[PDB]
C-alpha cells in the first residue's frame, strides 16, 4: 500500500540520476570522452553528471514528466571519470548516449545534444570534446560519403601515388578570366586539381558563373594537352542552401568532375544536402574545414579535429583537409596520423599515444581522402609522401604560382618531386632518411624543380605545437 | 494541492494575472506614459477575442499631451459613452513605431467568461 | 627607363605589405578586432600582417598573379594594434577588409574570409575574434530577419511587458501526444510561448510530424481556454535542408505562429534559406544558439558571442537566446547588456566598457529579441525585468515543469512574478533594491507563486566568470 | 504639462516641414536635383519643399498620423536651392531621401516616389529631374549588369578596339530568311554583331522563332568563315514577361551569346528580370533605349538622359546606347561625355 | 478637337476603365466631382480624410454624407454645376462629421495657369 518513486520538487544533485560508475555500455550507445575542468568546490562526479544530464534528458531541476517515460531508458550516462595526468583540475568524463536519444542521419543532432549547452554552465571552467564512439548501427543511419578513396580513384582513373592540387592566389582580387588562365597553366605542367580559394565564393571582382565557365574550358584544355584527367574544386558554398545547389547544379552541367564546400561555415544542415546532391549526381566532393580551428585549437577547451572529422566522414565528403604537420598551420605528427586512419580506415583499435579514445568502427562506410595543404613546398615532400602515403591529396598554392618560372613550371617541380619520392619508397628508400639526397637527385636532373628547390631553400615551419596529447 | 481551472478563466494580456487595478494604481500607470513621453490612446470593443488584432479607437491619440489628468478625463468620457464595452489605455512610441504599454480599464458588466483572483484555482 | 616594381619570387614578411598602420579606414570598410596572441619571436606587427593577409589575398609566399589585379584595393590590412592591458603578450590587432572582399548577403562567405584559416596558423598560440564593423552598406546586401522585435509584437498582439516561455523537459524520451499534453498545460496557465528543447528533432520515441499535430491541437486549445494568443516553437532543424523546409512547410500549414533553428549546428546556410522562408510566409523564427559555447566561452581563443550574434541577426532571426546573467549558464552582466543592444538597437556606439569595440550602425535591419533562458525562477524575475526590459522573452522550462503543482500553476506562477515585477517598475519601484520586496508580497497574495517561492528560495548560480572583457 | 506639438487639421505651407536649407546629407541617402519652373505668386522655397513633400511622406493637408511615426526620419528634404544662370524662373532644388524610403533592388521603386507625382503639380510650370545621387548603400542592393564592360570582352575574347554592330535593314517587313541571309553577309565582313531592329519582335511578316533560327545559323556560318567570334541580339522584347522569358530561354538554348531589350518601352521590372535571367545564364544583354527622347530631349521638362542610364545600370545591362553626338540623332558632345563616364566608370566627380 | 480627340476611335466590346479622380480633393469638390464624371468613377480623398479633425471614421463619413448627398440632389433635377455649394452647406448643417470638414477645408482651393492646353 506504500508509495514507490513519486515526484518532488526541488533540485538536487546531477550525480543522482546521471552518474553511473557500474553502468556497462552498450554496442549501440554514442560515447563521447569530454576533457572537463570543473569549477573550485564542483567535485568531478557532479560536473560529469551535469554534463551528462544537460547534453541528454535533464535540467536543473526535477520535473514531474519524467515519470511518463522511463529516464533508464533515455538518460545520458557518465559512466567513468579518470584524472588527466600532469594536470590538477582536468578530468576524463566519459558519458554514454543511447541510440533512441538521435536523428537518424543528422550530424547536426548529434552535435546538437552533445555540444548543444554544456559548454556554457557556469559550474565548469573548461570543456573538451575530445572523441565519439560512433557505434555502427548509428553509422549506418547515414549515407556517408558521395564516393570515398577507392571509388574515387576508380572515377579519376588515377593510381600509385598521391595526388597533386593547388590553392589559385592570391585569395580574392583575381577576375574569372584570370581565375582560368592561372587555372590552365597550373594544370597543363602536371597538378592533377586546381582549386577555388575557401573564400571565392561569388563576389564583385569575380562572380561565380563567370569563373565556372572559364575554369572548365581551362580545365578542358589542360586535360587534352597533357592527355591525363584533370579537376578544378569549383566552390558551392554560399549564402543560402538554393545558391548552393545552384552552383553544384551548374558544376554539373558543364561535366566538371568535382567541387567544394566549406562544410563549417555553410553548416552540416547544408553539408549533408550538397553531399547527398554528389552522391545523386556523381559529383566529386573536396571538403575545406575553414574555421575549425576556432573550435579545435586550445587544448582545454572545444573539440578536438577527430571529432570534427568524424563529423564530416557521417556528413559527406570525399576529400578533407587533414593539415600537413610541417606547414604553416599547426598539426602535431601523432595527433595528425590518428585522426588520418580515423578519416580512411574501416576500423581503428583505440590508441591514446595517438588521440585515439574508443574503437571506431565504421562499418563498410567510404574512406575519406585527407587533403595536405598550406605553406608546403617541395623539400616537404618526402615528409609528406612519408606521413600520409599514397592515399592523401598534397596542395601547393603558393608552392606553385610562386615559382620564378610561373605555373606550368611549378606544377613540373611539385610532380617531379611528388614522382621522384614516390618511386625512391618503392624501391625501399627511406624517406624519413633519405628524402633530402631523393630532392637533391631531383634538383640536379630537372630544372623546373631546380628552380623551386633554390628558392623555398631555407624555408621551414617550426613552432611550439598548442594542440598536444 | 490547487488545480488551475479551465473553467470561465479568460485573460486580458497585461496585468490580467494581479488583483484588480484601483484607481491610484491606473494613475501611477498614467505618469509612466507621461514621465516616458509616450502617446497615450484608447481603445474599446463589443467583444474581445485572441484572434481579433484591432479594436476601434476613441477619438485619435493623444499626441502632445502630457497631463495625466487629461488621460484620466478621457478614460471617464470614453467608459461613461460606452459602458458596456472592453476598455483599454495604450500607449505608443513614435521612435521604435510600436506600441508600447496597454492594459484593460473597463470589461462589460455582463460578463461572467472571467475569475476573481481567489477562484483561479480549486 | 628603370624597371618599376616586378615579379620577385620568395618568402618576405607579411608586414611589407599588410601592416598598415596610416590607413584611414573606410566607410564601407568590414572592420575586425582580433585579440591575438603571437608565439616567442613574432612580433606583433608581423602577426596582425600574417592575420590580415590570410583572410584577405595572401599566402606565404610571393605569387606572380598579383600584378594581373590591384593588391592596395583588395588586401586586408592590419592597421592599428594596440597592447592590452594586463597582458604581457595579448594584442588588439584591428583589420580592414575592403567591401568588394564579400558575397553580398552572406554570413557564410564574410566568416570563411576573417575566420576561415587563421586560428590555426603556427605563428600564434591564440587568436581570438572580439567584434566587427558591419557597416551600412554590406548590412544592406542581407534579407535580416524575418520581421524583428516590432513587428512580432504587433503579429502577436502582444504589449507592455516581456514575453514568458518554457522549453519542455525532460529534454528527450517524451512522446508526441505527452509533448502535446505538457505544452496545454503550461500555456493555459499564463505563458505565451512554450518550445521544443533545442535537440528535440525527430526521434525513435518521438517523431517530429506526430509531435507538431498534438502541439497544434494544444496551443489551439490553450489559446481558446485563456484568450491569449498562444504559440510553441516547432523545432525545423534538421540533417538535410530538404528535411529543415519539409518541417517548415508543415508549421505553415497547420498555422503555428512560431518555429525555431538551430543556427550553429544547423549552419549559416542553412539558416538563412529557413529565415527567407519564414519573412516570405509571415512565420516568426526563434533562434538557439546551441554549441555557441564550444566557440564563445573562453577569453584567449574563439570568436565572441557578440559577434556570433551579429553574424545571426544578418543571417536571419526574429529572437535569439542571450543569456540570462543569473541562471545556471554563463553570461557576464556588462558583457551582456553590451551585445543586448548590438542585438535589438538601430545604432550602438563604441563603449569598451561593455565590450563593444566599433559603433554599429545597423541602418534600419530589425531588432532581434533576446531570449533569456536556462536556470531561471521566480526569484530571478525582477533581477531578470531589470537587465532585460519589456523587449526579451523569458522562459522557465525546469522553472515552470518543475512546479510541485504542475504546469499550469507553475506557468501561473511565472506570469503573476512578471506581471508584479513589470507593475512595480512602472510605478517608480527600483528593481534592483526593492525585487525582493516585489516578489515576497506577490508571494502573499498568490498560492501558485508561494509554492514556486518556497521550492527554489535558496536556488542560486554563482560562479567565477571565464568570459571577462 | 503644457501641451506638445499635437495634431492640428488643415493646410498649412510645405516649406514649413520640408524646406530645411541647413540639413547636413547622410552618405546614405539618395540626392535628387531637380530643374524647378515654379508658377508666378509660387516662392522657389514653397515649390521646392512641394516636390521633397509629395516625392516622399506629405501630402496637401495635415495629417494626424504623422504622429504615429517620426517625420524627421523619414520625411524628403528640400536642402538647397541655386538660381539657374540666365534663367529668371527656373531653379535648381536639391532633395535628400533617406534611404529607408526605397525598396532594395527595385528601380521601379526609385523612379515611383522620385518622378511618381511631382511633375504634374498645378504649383509648377515644369520640372526635370537632371540628376540623382545614389549612394554605394543603395548601389549594394542591386544586382546590376549580367556581366558589365570587363567580363563581356573577356566572354568575346575581343581586346584593342571598339566593337562593331550594324542593326537589320528595313526596320520591319524582312522574313526570317532574309533576316538570317542579311546578318550572314554582314557579319561575315568584319561586323563583330549585328542586331535585330528595336522594333522587330515578333510579326506577321515574320515569327520571333523562325528568326531566332535563321540568325542562329547566320552567326553560326559567319564565325566559321571569318575565324573570329560572332553575335547577333535578338530581341526579346515582348508584349508580357512571360513571353519575354520565353524568347529568352529560347536563344539561351540555341547557344547564342547576346540578346536585347528595349528597357523603357518593355519597362524597368521586366528588364531586371531579363538581367536576373542573363546572370543566371550567361547571356549577355544589350539595352536599347527606346523612347528615351520623349522623357529627355527638352531642357525644361523631364528626366535627364544621365538619369535614365544610371537607372539602366542598377536595373541591369551590359551594352546601353549612348547617342552619337555627330549622327542622325541628338547629343551634345559635353552632355554625351559626362553620361558616358556615369555608364562606365567606377567613381565619377561632380563636374 | 474641342477635346482633344484627333480620331474617332472604336473600342469593339473591349471593357471600359474606370477613371479614379484623386489628389488635393475635399467635400467642396464633391457637387464638380460628381458633375464631371458622374457616378463611373473613383473619388479618392487621402488627405481628405486622414486629414479630419476628428480622425478616420468621421473624416469618411464626411466624405460619404457630401457624395449621397450630391448624388441625390443630382438625381431630383438639381444643377450640380450652378447649386452645387447650396448641396454641401445643406449637408453641413444636417451632418456633424461633414460640418467639421466644411469648416477646415472651406478656403482651400487649386487655381493656376494651365500649362496642359489644346
Ligand atoms: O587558404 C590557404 O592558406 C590554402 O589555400 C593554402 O594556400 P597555400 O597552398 O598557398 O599555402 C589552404 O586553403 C589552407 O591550407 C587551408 O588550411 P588547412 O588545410 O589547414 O585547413
Ligand atoms: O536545454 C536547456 O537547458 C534550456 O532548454 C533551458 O531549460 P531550463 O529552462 O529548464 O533551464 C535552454 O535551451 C538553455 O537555456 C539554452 O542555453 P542558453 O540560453 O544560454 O543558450
Ligand atoms: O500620392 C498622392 O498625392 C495621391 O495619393 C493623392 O493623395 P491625396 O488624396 O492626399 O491628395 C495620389 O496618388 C495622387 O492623386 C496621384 O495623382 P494622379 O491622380 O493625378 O495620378
Ligand atoms: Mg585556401
Ligand atoms: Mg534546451
Ligand atoms: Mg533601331
Amino acid at each position: 500500500t506504500k508509495a514507490g518513486a513519486g515526484f518532488k520538487a526541488g533540485v538536487k544533485d546531477y550525480r543522482l540520476t546521471y552518474y553511473t560508475p557500474d553502468y556497462v555500455v552498450r554496442d549501440t550507445d554514442i560515447l563521447a570522452a569530454f576533457r572537463m575542468t570543473p569549477q573550485p568546490g564542483v567535485p568531478p562526479e557532479e560536473c560529469g553528471a551535469a554534463v551528462a544530464a544537460e547534453s541528454s534528458t535533464g535540467t536543473w531541476t526535477t520535473v514531474w514528466t519524467d515519470g511518463l517515460t522511463s529516464l533508464d531508458r533515455y538518460k545520458g550516462r557518465c559512466y567513468d571519470i579518470e584524472p588527466v595526468p600532469g594536470e590538477d583540475n582536468q578530468y576524463i568524463a566519459y558519458v554514454a548516449y543511447p541510440i533512441d536519444l538521435f536523428e537518424e542521419g543528422s550530424v547536426t543532432n548529434m552535435f546538437t545534444s552533445i555540444v548543444g549547452n554544456v559548454f556554457g554552465f557556469k559550474a565548469l571552467r573548461a570543456l573538451r570534446l575530445e572523441d565519439l564512439r560512433i557505434p555502427p548501427a548509428y553509422v549506418k543511419t547515414f549515407v556517408g560519403p558521395p564516393h570515398g578513396i577507392q571509388v574515387e580513384r576508380d572515377k579519376l582513373n588515377k593510381y600509385g601515388r598521391g595526388l597533386l592540387g593547388c590553392t589559385i592566389k592570391p585569395k580574392l582580387g583575381l577576375s574569372a578570366k584570370n581565375y582560368g588562365r592561372a587555372v590552365y597553366e597550373c594544370l597543363r605542367g602536371g597538378l592533377d586539381f586546381t582549386k577555388d580559394d575557401e573564400n571565392v565564393n561569388s563576389q564583385p571582382f569575380m562572380r561565380w558563373r563567370d569563373r565556372f565557365l572559364f575554369v572548365a574550358e581551362a580545365i578542358y584544355k589542360a586535360q587534352a594537352e597533357t592527355g591525363e584527367v584533370k579537376g578544378h574544386y569549383l566552390n558551392a558554398t554560399a549564402g543560402t542552401c538554393e545558391e548552393m545547389m545552384k552552383r553544384a547544379v551548374c558544376a554539373k552541367e558543364l561535366g566538371v568532375p568535382i567541387i567544394m564546400h566549406d562544410y563549417l561555415t555553410g553548416g552540416f544542415t547544408a553539408n549533408t544536402s550538397l553531399a547527398i546532391y554528389c552522391r545523386d549526381n556523381g559529383l566529386l566532393l573536396h571538403i575545406h574545414r575553414a574555421m575549425h580551428a576556432v573550435i579545435d585549437r586550445q587544448r582545454n577547451h572545444g573539440i578536438h579535429f577527430r571529432v570534427l572529422a568524424k563529423a564530416l566522414r557521417m556528413s559527406g565528403g570525399d576529400h578533407l583537409h587533414s593539415g600537413t604537420v610541417v606547414g604553416k598551420l599547426e598539426g602535431e605528427r601523432e595527433v595528425t596520423l590518428g585522426f588520418v586512419d580515423l578519416m580512411r580506415d574501416d576500423y581503428v583499435e583505440k590508441d591514446r599515444s595517438r588521440g585515439i579514445y574508443f574503437t571506431q568502427d565504421w562499418c563498410s562506410m567510404p574512406g575519406v581522402m585527407p587533403v595536405a595543404s598550406g605553406g608546403i613546398h617541395v623539400w616537404h615532400m618526402p615528409a609528406l609522401v612519408e606521413i600520409f602515403g599514397d592515399d592523401a591529396c598534397l596542395q601547393f598554392g603558393g608552392g606553385t604560382l610562386g615559382h620564378p618560372w610561373g605555373n606550368a613550371p611549378g606544377a613540373a617541380a611539385n610532380r617531379v618531386a611528388l614522382e621522384a619520392c614516390t618511386q625512391a619508397r618503392n624501391e625501399g628508400r627511406d624517406l624519413a632518411r633519405e628524402g633530402g639526397d631523393v630532392i637533391r637527385s631531383a634538383c640536379k636532373w630537372s630544372p623546373e624543380l631546380a628552380a623551386a628547390c633554390e628558392v623555398w631553400k631555407e624555408i621551414k615551419f617550426e613552432f611550439d605545437t598548442i594542440d598536444k596529447l | 494541492m490547487m488545480v488551475w481551472t479551465p473553467v470561465n478563466n479568460k485573460m486580458f494580456e497585461t496585468f490580467s494575472y494581479l488583483p484588480p487595478l484601483t484607481d491610484e494604481q491606473i494613475a501611477a500607470q498614467v505618469d509612466y506614459i507621461v514621465a516616458n513621453g509616450w502617446i497615450p490612446c484608447l481603445e474599446f470593443a463589443e467583444h474581445s477575442n485572441p484572434e481579433e488584432f484591432y479594436w476601434t479607437m476613441w477619438k485619435l491619440p493623444m499626441f502632445g499631451c502630457r497631463d495625466p489628468m487629461q488621460v484620466l478625463r478621457e478614460i471617464v468620457a470614453c467608459t461613461k459613452a460606452f459602458p458596456d464595452a472592453y476598455v483599454r489605455l495604450v500607449a505608443f512610441d513614435n521612435q521604435k513605431q510600436v506600441q508600447i504599454m496597454g492594459f484593460l480599464v473597463q470589461r462589460p458588466k455582463t460578463a461572467r467568461d472571467f475569475q476573481p483572483a481567489n477562484k483561479r484555482s480549486v
